[PDB]
RNA sequence: GCGAAGAACCUUACCAGGUCUUGACAUCCUUUGACCACUCUGGAGACAGAGCUUUCCCGGGACAAAGUGACAGGUGGU
RNA sequence: UUAGUUGGGCACUCUAAAGUGACUGCCGGUGCAAGCCGGAGGAAGGUGGGGAUGACGUCAAAUCAUCAUGCCCCUUAUGACCUGGGCUACACACGUGCUACAAUGGAUGGUACAAAGGGUCGCGAAGCCGCGAGGUGGAGCCAAUCCCAUAAAACCAUUCUCAGUUCGGAUUGUAGGCUGCAACUCGCCUACAUGAAGCCGGAAUCGCUAGUAAUCGUGGAUCAGCAUGCCACGGUGAAUACGU
């Protein structure tokens, strides 16, 4: 009930090297008890990884891998009454980005591998083709909303 | 039983280890400060009064 | 070559008291530094607010001291007695 | 006493005991000091310690010798539930 | 001279400024050192970036308190306070980026009946 | 599966009245088909003027359960703070299910 | 091998301890009085590297004259009437610490 | 992780054993005015028996020696 | 000068007294007015951030045990002294915390960066000894002077290579240190060895809107000794808020 809606919101700082925000708004995502070094190195050092492995751009390559992931559509479910209806909804564009890293970085732990340092920079790569777990969720979020157009808007 | 208690702590004890702290107007044992010797409640209802030189309510 | 210390609860006091020195100092003792602010230094003193219960609800004191600095260069043979006489109330301290 | 300035042996106790090896365990030692360790002259002797409310006997063997009198005798009575 | 004494949480940073060739000193140690992060080293740079007098001057530091991030932080502040006294004209430029200001963000005080500054201890219903 | 805790103040918790206040308090698992295992605060204090006083608390996961009651004696109390607390499961279960159903 | 078989992946170092009575500390020692390089692999050394060693664990306790004295030490506190022993005997915790909660380490489950 | 901002003896308010009855703590009684402390013995200690000393200061005094009363003392209940 | 050291100077920081500064002050739009939206100046803009400050009253809420006190009760004891024990028990149930279940990690070596406080029957340095907890020693300090007091995470190199392990440390045997007249019931710390449950936690449930949560160290009261509790200090430093 109470409330006045819309609030600010956080600034990005461009880094070095890798100018983005992209970046500096995934190191802070995969960061823990702020340790800005340790979560920090492990991008810039798995960036090598990209240009050795598979030499495209390391600015490249990690943009339509972001553009392959982030969801069109969502879901933000509500009760009526007898039944919950999952209601189908477009996703904003601030959400937008959000969403991607999240699911980045949580599918990045659960990869299996000795280092963290090797699990992020190959997820990325898998999403880049089309493959993987985090291109695995995307889809079902739009199988599942789509499933549901009747009541979109209604 | 304090009148007895408050007796036997005012005269040397067996060993210096026996010794210890009493609260000087009121008399219970716990929570004294060695500063004022004052417990914690008869310094709060003294510092009120205005008759702890130095002392004053703290908001920072 | 004389040194005064000052200690007191109160500033007012003590800036008044101090600002006493200077004036009968240079009287004499012409060579007589500008009083040094050293720093206060505070203590505080956490209780609890009731008897019984409630160890969530507390009550804190506080007690700032204050602190000044009196330094004479070429004393004279008055000063001394000028620094006697000088008699200051109570709420300060001083120290030769 | 668990430094080197140890052993701590209590006075009225150790002098009780040391007059008393001309009995050779013929009396028994009415004596309440618990924080004594036990020595080698105390060795074939039979000693009553307090345990909070009355006194109870133990006989001091070799294998004793180090301790302290109050391990000997136990002072919370426990039986189970 | 061209004295900007900035601070930053709990840091002073006072910097005078000589022209030269950009060599930055630190407390007699080289700046690569002091400062390990390439990261916080872009930021250095930030008020001498805006305005285009990166390879011309030195800066002289004798910076003192905080943690490493808060010299800084301090020391941006302390080169733009400096620079802006080499010439006015430089104020509308750092000024929309926001240098100039000082800011005033500091650790909070820990509360009584609270584990932090706004840290609860856990509630059990029953 | 519930569990009980009396908390005897100004009078001693007897075998019979522990009984007496378990065996009343267990018929409420017929209404709240799972009620799950939690903690029971029960609460005895009487006065100078014979006068007796219950307080229970049953702290189930969206439904708080109280009721205090004061009386003559200690056994009418216990009788007469079931119809508060049983009034509440019933105004709770039949809020949640009707409304829901418009 | 030394004793009882130990891990051949493993290190020197680290397969040592892997016998009763030895830790991590002493097997610096007897990998300095044998004179050989603490990163060795265990299947790398030879007999003459191989032969120190064991003459040098030969001086310290070993298992199972160790296993026997503290398990003697034990029975000789459960019949003398100390209070330890009934610690001992009963499985509540022996040192100084409580019993009301936080004793499933030596009672059980 | 509440009174308790610190339970090995003390704290301690509880229990066992060993002890005292104007009393451990204040007022008014009466004789001396310092009163003790210490060493030895029995001592678990409290306490029981002996010796050295108790020097008050200025008719005043506070304490202490000695027995009596008025009296004291309760962390006993609401 | 080995070192802001010494000589020298308050230039800058610094400490603390007195002042300026923020008051919808100004401008534009909107409104009739309160006011609202935006913009400039400024370090700070809309009660800037945070504290102290808790109206009439409700719960016969808590405290006769901090203190005081009506009435009732005891008084060769429900008052007074001493030693020993206990308040530390244990089939179990609940609440609040600490440490973990490892590779953003363990181990080894080098090194940088604070704030706030305490110290006279007190803090206690250099030096020497011991693997260590610690011992001798006595400098200086009634302290912006000396001590407590080397901050830790972080950074840089090597190694370990996904295992109940070089993770985790409970538990236990032996040998020690320190306080105290005294460490068995019943203290803290050190050395060697033993090596447990535990590989992210069911139903349910808690905290937090920016220097906050999260994480890492530091100090103080009580204190001869003993805190994973309490009260304060700083380092690094997020994500999200469509909306009712
Ligand atoms: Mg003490
Ligand atoms: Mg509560
Ligand atoms: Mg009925
Ligand atoms: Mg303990
Ligand atoms: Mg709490
Ligand atoms: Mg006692
Ligand atoms: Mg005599
Ligand atoms: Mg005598
Ligand atoms: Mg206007
Ligand atoms: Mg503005
Ligand atoms: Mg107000
Ligand atoms: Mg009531
Ligand atoms: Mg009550
Ligand atoms: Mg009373
Ligand atoms: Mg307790
Ligand atoms: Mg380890
Ligand atoms: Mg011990
Ligand atoms: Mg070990
Ligand atoms: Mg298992
Ligand atoms: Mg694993
Ligand atoms: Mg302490
Ligand atoms: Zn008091």
């Amino acid at each position: 009930m109470p409330r006045k809606g819309p609030v600010a919101k956080r600034d990005v700082l461009p880094d070095p090297i890798y100018n983005s925000k992209l970046v500096t708004r995934l190191i802070n995502k995969m960061m823990v008890d702020g340790k800005r070094g340790k979560s920090q190195a492990i991008l810039y050092s798995a960036f090598d990884i990209i240009a050795q492995e598979t030499g495209k751009d390391p600015m490249e390559v990690f943009e339509q891998a972001m553009k392959n992931i982030m969801p069109l559509l969502e879901v933000k479910a509500r009760r009526v009454g007898g039944a919950n209806y999952q209601v189908p909804i477009e996703v904003r564009a601030d959400r937008r980005s959000t969403l991607g890293l999240r699911w980045l970085v949580n599918y990045a732990r659960l990869r299996g591998e000795k280092t963290m340092e090797v699990r992020v920079a190959r997820e990325i790569m898998d999403a880049a083709n089309n493959t993987g777990a985090s291109v695995k969720k995307r889809e079902d979020t739009h199988k599942m909303a789509d499933a549901n157009r009747a009541f979109a808007h209604y | 039983a304090k009148k007895s208690m408050i007796a036997k702590q005012k005269r040397t004890p067996k060993y210096a280890v026996q010794a210890y702290t009493r609260c000087e107007r009121c008399g219970r044992p716990h929570s004294v400060i060695r500063k004022f010797k004052l417990c914690r409640i008869c310094f709060r209802e003294l510092a009120y009064k205005g008759q702890i030189p130095g002392v004053k309510k703290a908001s920072w | 070559k004389i040194r005064i210390r000052l200690k007191a609860y109160d500033h007012r006091i003590l800036d008044q008291s101090a600002e006493k020195i200077v004036e009968t100092a240079k009287r004499s003792g012409a060579s007589v530094s500008g009083p040094i602010p050293l720093p206060t230094e505070k203590s505080i003193y956490t209780v609890l607010r009731a008897v019984h219960k409630y160890k969530d609800s507390r009550e804190q004191f506080e007690m700032r001291t204050h602190k000044r600095l009196i330094d004479i260069v070429n004393p004279t043979p008055q000063t001394v007695d000028s620094l006697m006489r000088l008699d200051l109330p109570s709420g300060v301290d001083i120290e030769i | 006493r668990s430094l080197k300035k140890g052993p701590f042996v209590d006075d009225h106790l150790m002098k009780k005991v040391e007059a008393a090896a001309e009995s050779e365990k013929k009396q028994v030692i009415k004596t309440w000091s618990r924080r004594s360790t036990i020595f080698p002259t105390f060795v074939g002797q039979t000693i009553a310690v307090y345990d909070g409310r009355k006194h109870v006997p133990v006989y001091v063997q070799e294998d004793m010798v180090g301790h302290k009198l109050g391990e000997f005798a136990p002072t919370r009575t426990y039986r189970g539930h | 001279q061209y004295y900007g004494t900035g601070r930053r949480k709990s840091s002073v940073a006072r910097v005078r400024l000589v022209p030269g060739d950009g060599k930055i000193v630190i407390n007699n140690r080289d700046w690569e050192d002091y400062i390990p992060f390439a990261a916080l080293r872009e930021v250095i740079k930030q008020p001498l970036v805006a305005t285009e007098t990166l390879g011309n001057y030195d800066v002289l530091v004798n910076v003192h308190g905080g943690g490493y991030t808060g010299q800084a932080g301090a020391i941006r502040h302390g080169v733009a306070r400096a620079l802006l006294q080499v010439a006015p004209e430089y104020r509308p430029a750092l000024k929309s980026a926001g240098l100039l200001t000082r800011d005033p963000r500091m650790k909070e005080r820990k509360k009584y009946g609270l584990k932090g500054a706004r840290r609860a201890p856990q509630f059990s219903k029953r | 599966m519930l569990k009980y805790n009396i908390r005897g103040e100004n009078i001693e918790v007897t075998e019979p009245i522990r009984d007496y206040v378990e065996k009343k308090i267990d018929k409420l698992e017929r209404y709240f088909t799972e009620t799950p295992d939690a903690n029971v605060h029960v609460n005895l204090k009487v006065y100078s003027d014979k006068n007796a006083k219950v307080e229970v608390t049953i702290p189930l996961p969206n439904l708080v359960l109280r009721a205090e009651e004061t009386s003559g004696d200690l056994y009418a109390s216990i009788d007469l703070i079931v119809d508060k607390l049983e009034r509440q499961i019933r105004k709770h279960k039949t809020k949640v299910n009707r409304k829901f159903r418009d | 091998i030394a004793g009882v078989d130990v891990p051949r992946e493993k290190r020197i170092v680290i397969s040592l301890t892997y016998i009763y009575g030895i830790g991590k500390q002493t097997a610096k020692e007897v990998l300095a009085e044998a004179g050989v390089s603490e990163d060795t692999r265990t299947r790398d050394l030879t007999e003459e590297e191989l032969g120190k060693i064991r003459e040098i664990l030969d001086r310290i306790k070993v298992e199972g004259d160790l296993r026997r004295e503290v398990n003697l030490n034990i029975k000789r506190l459960i019949e003398i009437g100390s209070y330890r022993g009934m610690r001992h005997r009963r499985g509540l915790p022996v040192r100084g610490q409580n019993t009301k909660n936080n004793a499933r380490t030596r009672k059980g489950p």
